[PDB]
């Protein structure tokens, strides 16, 4: 325990400021939400393993040269946390050592790698974190991921002269999408994906529709920048075309309000459950397509009619 | 060579040298790429095609590394 | 005068708090009041402590964070 009060104490010290860790695992542990608490712990982490590393300078182990009990506490939550994360630690080179130093003393070392040793769960089976038969697999690190980057979805939003506000970079998200679907695919490949799997199935049809309006989305806001440079902004052009003109606004009404209705959701993701848009944008773009391919007409009869206007352009 | 390898007696060393020695990447040379459908039809499902040349083959790869996926490589002179 | 540092509240440091005003040792406090989140944030960096948290108590040569490493600091200096 030490060799005095002093030295008794100072062990005690480090106890509860190791408990201050091991008790930060259980408060996360058994929420429903853990996967996503976890990230909020994962980032507090570096700032405690800091801690320890400094600890750790101008003595051999924590409380002292002579080894004391809170280094074989330290040890079971890295134990615990490595499997958490493996990177965990990297970042804190002074207690990745204080660790192997423990797993080093001969007897302890030769006890974990015995037949009488646990390899894993953490906790009771009922836990959500580290319970059950079985350790991670990567699966779960990997649809943990994706979930993560579905809920942070930015689209850069730009205003232009006149009402309407422009989605700006659209390939990231867009790339950003097809990689994670392409992911799910690659996991059914796996053999222990098979209950855990269901979950999948539903993130895929969440995907698929929402690469499904992420295509319609985009021809759109390229096929009315162009039409808007068109006909929006001249008195003589509309009035040549006015069943063109009369039909580009209406739709540039309905836009509009899609739009600032989507964009004030503040979730990528959350615009697939807004009602009717695959159809809304699909029948839209089409529109569209009839509207430039009505100028088309009006420009090759007025080309036919004074051939120079071919030399034009 | 019920998925399609030649009668050839050469053919038939060259797909046990191939399949019987795995602590090694095999390298299949073939013009007629009638060698890469003979392998999918041996893993069927499993089979992931993937190419030196293609954008997304840094991360499809490690795609395939993490659930086991059977990969091959359409372009090796490229590496 | 000695300091401890929190917020307007009993908070983390309120048995502590009462021990010390059990033995009437005399101390002093640097509290974030309800609308004073800035005055926290302007002190949450400069307290010394091998932990940082609230409450921070710094006197006699006793840089403390940390609750339990605090009360017992103070009990230890009284062997109580």
């Amino acid at each position: 325990l030490g060799g005095c009060p002093k030295e008794r104490a100072e062990i005690s010290m480090l106890e509860g400021a190791v408990l201050d860790i091991r008790y930060g695992v259980s408060r996360i542990a058994y929420s429903k939400d853990f996967e996503t608490l976890k990230v909020d712990f994962l980032s507090k982490l570096p700032e405690m393993l800091k801690m320890f590393e400094d600890r750790l300078c101008h003595k051999t182990y924590l409380n002292g040269d002579h080894v004391t009990h809170p280094d074989f506490m330290l040890y079971d939550a890295l134990d615990v946390v490595l499997y958490m994360d493996p990177m965990c630690l990297d970042a804190f080179p002074k207690l990745v050592c204080f660790k192997k130093r423990i797993e080093a003393i001969p007897q302890i070392d030769k006890y974990l790698k015995s037949s009488k040793y646990i390899a894993w769960p953490l906790q009771g089976w009922q836990a959500t974190f580290g319970g059950g038969d079985h350790p991670p697999f990567v699966i779960e690190k990997s649809l943990n991921r994706i979930k993560k980057f579905w809920k942070e979805a930015q689209y850069e939003v730009i205003e232009h002269s006149s009402g309407l506000k422009l989605v700006r970079e659209w390939d990231v998200l867009e790339q950003a999408c097809k990689e994670d679907l392409e992911e799910l695919v690659s996991m059914k490949a796996s053999n222990y994906y098979k209950i855990f799997e269901q979950d999948c199935l539903d993130l895929e049809s969440k995907l698929t529709k929402l690469s499904e309006i992420q295509v319609n989305w985009v021809e759109v806001q390229f096929y009315w920048l162009d039409l808007y440079g068109i006909l929006g902004e001249n008195l003589d052009i509309q009035n040549f075309l006015p069943l063109e003109t009369s039909k580009f606004k209406s739709l540039t009404s309905e836009y509009k309000m899609i739009t600032t209705r989507a964009f004030q959701l503040d979730t990528t993701i959350e615009v697939i459950h807004i009602p009717n848009f695959d159809t809304t944008l699909k029948l839209t773009i089409d529109s569209l397509k009839m509207i430039k391919s009505s100028l088309s007409t009006f420009l090759e009869r007025q080309r036919r009619q004074f051939p120079r206007f071919y030399f034009l352009g | 060579l019920e998925c399609g390898l030649d009668k050839n007696d050469y053919f038939l060393e060259n797909m046990s040298i191939v399949m019987n020695s795995q602590d090694a990447v095999p390298f299949l040379l073939d013009p007629s790429s009638h060698m890469i459908t003979v392998i999918s039809n041996y893993y069927g499902n499993k089979t992931v095609l993937l190419s030196f040349l293609e954008e997304g083959f840094v991360k499809r790869l490690e795609n395939a590394i993490r659930f086991g996926s059977v990969v091959i490589i359409q372009d090796g002179e490229f590496f | 005068s000695p300091i401890l540092g929190y917020w307007k509240i009993k908070g983390l440091v309120q048995p502590t708090r009462l021990l010390l005003e059990y033995l009437e040792e005399k101390y002093e406090e640097h509290l974030y009041e309800r609308d004073e989140g800035d005055k926290w944030r302007n002190k949450k960096f400069e307290l010394g402590l091998e932990f940082p948290n609230l409450p921070y108590y710094i006197d006699g040569d006793v840089k403390l964070t940390q609750s339990m490493a605090i009360i017992r600091y103070i009990a230890d200096k009284h062997n109580m």
